[PDB]
C-alpha cells in the first residue's frame, strides 16, 4: 500500500532512501536487474 | 586507463551562468624516484570547492590506471566518505573495477566544501621512472539513470550547478587538463594522478 | 508507473533517495501529509 516504502516494512524512513541510493549506485556500475531483484540479492526482503 | 567519460547532454548543458560553480580537485602526487614511489599508498582526495550549503544529491564516476591497486576500507568499499559529506546522511561508494562510483544524498543542502571522498591507492613495485598513473573523475549517462550534482530540490539553480560541475568543474575530453603529467599520458580527460619523473 | 521512481521522472537515481530522505526528516518532526502531497507542494 504505502507509496515510498521500498523495503516494505510498513513505514517510510532512512532505510528506504538507502535502498534507492544503493540501487542507483549499482546500476551506475553496470548492474542489470531491477530494484526488486536487487532487494532480494541483498536480503532487504 | 581509458576515457569512460561521456558528453553532458542534459538541459541546461551550459553552466557558466550558475549561481553555484563547484570545482572538484583530485590529488596530484609526484615522486622524485621510483624508489620513494614503489609500494607507497597514496591518499587520493576528491575535494569540492565553492558549494558550501549548496548541494544535496551527488553521484559521479571515478576511475584510475589499471596498474594501481586500491586498498579497500574495513567494509570492503573502494572509497571512504570525507568531511564534506559528514552532514549528508546518505553516502555510498559502489566498487566498479579500476574505479568506484560515489553518491551522496541529504535532507537539506548540507553538502560542504572539502574532501567529498577519499581513495587509498598503491603503486606497483615495478614502479619505473616517468610513470604516470592517471586518476579520472567522469560523467556518465544513459536512459535509465545519469550522474548527478544537484541541490535538495533539483531546482533550476541545481541543474545549472550540475551542468557546471561536469562541463567545467572537472576535466573531460571536452575540458582537458594541460597538466604536463596528464599530457605525457594522453589522459588529458583525467583529473589527478600519481606520477614519477625522468633522470 | 515505475517502482522506485518516487519523483516520477521515469528514472531511478539518487534524487529519489533524497526525496524520501527529506520526506522522513519532515514526518520525523511532525508533517502530516502523504509523500505525494509533500512532493507536489514543492
Ligand atoms: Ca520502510
Ligand atoms: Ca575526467
Ligand atoms: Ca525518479
Amino acid at each position: 500500500d504505502l507509496f515510498g516504502d521500498i523495503n516494505g516494512d510498513g513505514i517510510i524512513d532512512g532505510r528506504d532512501a538507502t535502498v534507492l541510493l544503493t540501487y542507483y549506485a549499482k546500476t551506475s556500475t553496470g548492474y542489470k536487474g531491477s530494484l526488486m531483484k536487487f532487494m532480494e540479492e541483498q536480503n532487504i526482503i | 586507463l581509458t576515457d569512460r567519460g561521456m558528453t553532458y547532454d542534459l538541459d541546461p548543458k551550459d553552466g557558466s551562468s550558475a549561481a553555484t560553480k563547484p570545482v572538484l580537485e583530485v590529488t596530484k602526487k609526484v615522486f622524485d624516484t621510483a624508489a620513494d614511489a614503489a609500494g607507497q599508498t597514496v591518499t587520493v582526495e576528491f575535494k569540492v570547492s565553492g558549494a558550501e550549503g549548496k548541494y544535496a544529491t551527488t553521484g559521479y564516476h571515478i576511475y584510475w590506471d589499471e596498474r594501481l591497486e586500491v586498498v579497500a576500507t574495513k567494509t570492503g568499499a573502494y572509497a571512504k566518505k570525507g568531511a564534506a559529506l559528514e552532514d549528508s546522511s546518505l553516502a555510498k561508494a559502489e566498487n566498479n573495477g579500476n574505479g568506484v562510483f560515489v553518491a551522496s544524498g541529504a535532507d537539506d543542502d548540507f553538502g560542504a566544501d572539502g574532501v567529498m571522498w577519499t581513495v587509498e591507492l598503491k603503486v606497483p613495485a615495478d614502479a619505473k621512472a616517468g610513470d604516470v598513473y592517471p586518476i579520472d573523475v567522469a560523467y556518465q549517462w544513459d536512459p535509465s539513470k545519469g550522474d548527478l550534482f544537484t541541490d535538495n530540490k533539483d531546482s533550476a539553480q541545481g541543474k545549472l550547478m550540475q551542468a557546471y560541475f561536469f562541463t567545467q568543474g572537472i576535466k573531460s575530453s571536452s575540458n582537458p587538463s594541460t597538466d604536463e603529467y596528464l599530457v605525457k599520458a594522453n589522459a588529458t580527460y583525467a583529473d589527478g594522478y600519481i606520477a614519477i619523473k625522468a633522470g
